[PDB]
């Protein structure tokens, strides 16, 4: 199977360069083009440019000339994109993709994307708080939650009972207020099962090495 | 060689 | 440079119906020698990378079921999805590869379903948070349709309109519903000046808001 392995999220300071890898496997690296695509959060796809690792030749979207530099290393089957003198305009997910050069000219396999945040602000761990119903009877189902507050940068992940509670889960998109993110996650279980069986949110913020478990306990 | 698209 | 125009910008259809969407290019994508249009369609679901569906205007990619069909030629292209499923909610992009590469701006596919009132829940601040000086009050408005909703906070009956942070999920593929979270953050000191805290949800499913409340004193 064809696969493109990209690196995880990066927080970089304004004015610096960031170089990100795209490690190809499962096919002949020198027979296909690698293209790069930018996506700002909640926005559309924008083509950056492409490299043919066979020859080292490139083409670019005019907008990205002298912002993006594409290279490739044949011996490691890795393509790189370097962004120079970054600004908050460069904060986006960047995908690499295999382009079936010479036949379809279509991007048939895509990496998972490298999320770049360009900010001078410091990495901050989240505070994790339980959301349990008030001690005053609020039917057959109960909704619980986890408030994940005051972290930077993205992402955090939230699971319930280490992934074993999967249904009835809503994890909300993070919102940015004053250079800090907040999100919440909701989970709904039969009101017979809680609190007799335990419900715990498992929060991870890899950038600050945070791995927290918050047990939801009934109030009073 | 290395053409910019299928039109080439 | 080739400009790609997609329409409509978004579309709402019921599960089982056929959807059609348009992609136009500022120049022909057909090359006479090769006899192919260099036009591809990609699907992007929330939180996922784009996936190739169709290339050369009408050739389906590996594994893609035949209910996705690309058609058209030259400057005028169409993507048809028959028997739309809830799991098809995505943004669909066209992309030319005649000369350099250009993505259209996308058509967002939403699913229509039966109206559903939100299940509303209110959560007083945790002991943990209060001990540190903060007081966040959270309201979930879960599994509703349609997406448009209003939330108002009241503190002892008076509307309160800041310290409020709202967030909305993507449409859920499991049930075609939406959900919303609304969080009111105060200091502990401000929180301790008032007794009743209320979140009120106004949705087209009822002319009367759904009210959930707790009293700081119980
Ligand atoms: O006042 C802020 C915005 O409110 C509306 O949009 C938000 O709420 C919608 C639900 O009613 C969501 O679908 C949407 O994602 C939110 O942005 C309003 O439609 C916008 O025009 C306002 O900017």
């Amino acid at each position: 199977q064809v696969q493109l392995q990209q690196s995880g999220p990066e927080l970089v300071k304004p004015g610096t360069s960031v170089k990100m890898p795209c490690k190809a496997s499962g096919y002949i690296f020198t027979d296909y083009v690698i293209s790069w695509v930018k996506q700002r959060t909640g926005q559309g796809l924008e083509w950056i440019g492409e490299i043919f690792p066979r020859s080292g030749s490139t083409y670019y979207n005019e907008k990205f000339k002298g912002k993006a530099t594409l290279t490739a290393d044949k011996s490691s089957n890795t393509a790189y994109m370097q962004l120079s003198s970054v600004t908050s305009e460069d904060s986006a997910v960047y995908f690499c993709a295999r382009d079936y050069y010479g036949t379809s000219f279509a991007m048939d396999y895509w990496g998972q994307g490298t999320s770049v945040t360009v900010s001078s602000a410091k990495t901050t761990p989240p505070s994790v708080y339980p959301l349990a119903p008030g001690s005053a009877a609020q039917n057959s189902m109960v909704t619980l939650g986890c408030l994940v507050k005051g972290y930077f940068p993205e992402p955090v992940t939230v699971t319930w009972n280490s992934g074993s509670l999967s249904s009835g889960v809503h994890t909300f998109p993070a919102v940015l207020q004053s250079d800090l993110y907040t999100l919440s996650s909701s989970v709904t279980v039969p009101s017979s099962t809680w609190p007799s069986e335990t419900v715990t949110c498992n929060v991870a913020h890899p950038a600050s090495s945070t791995k927290v478990d918050k047990k939801i306990v009934p109030r009073d | 060689k290395h053409v910019p698209g299928g039109g080439s | 440079d080739i400009v790609m125009s997609q329409s409509p910008s978004s579309l709402a259809v019921s599960a089982g119906e056929k959807v059609t969407m348009s992609c136009k290019s500022s120049q022909s994508l057909l090359n006479s020698r090769t006899r192919k249009n260099y036009l591809a369609w990609y699907q992007q679901k929330p939180g996922q990378s784009p996936k190739l569906l169709i290339y050369w205007a009408s050739t389906r990619e590996s594994g893609v079921p035949d209910r996705f069909t690309g058609s058209g030629s030259g400057t005028d292209f169409t993507l048809t999805i028959s028997s739309v499923q809830a799991e098809d909610l995505a943004v669909y992009y066209c992309k030319q590869s005649f000369y350099l590469r250009t993505f259209g701006g996308g058509t967002k596919l939403d699913i229509k379903r039966a109206d559903a009132a939100p299940t509303v829940s209110i959560f007083p601040p945790s002991s943990e948070q209060l001990t540190s000086g903060g007081a966040s009050v959270v309201c979930f408005l879960n599994n509703f349709y349609p997406k448009d909703i209003n939330v108002r906070w009241k503190i002892d009956g008076s509307e309160r309109q800041n310290g409020v942070l709202n967030s909305w999920t993507d449409q859920d593929s499991k049930d075609s519903t939406y959900s919303m979270s609304s969080t009111l953050t105060l200091t502990k000191d401000e929180y301790e000046r008032h007794n009743s805290y209320t979140c009120e949800a106004t949705h087209k499913t009822s002319t009367s808001p759904i009210v959930k409340s707790f009293n700081r004193n119980e």
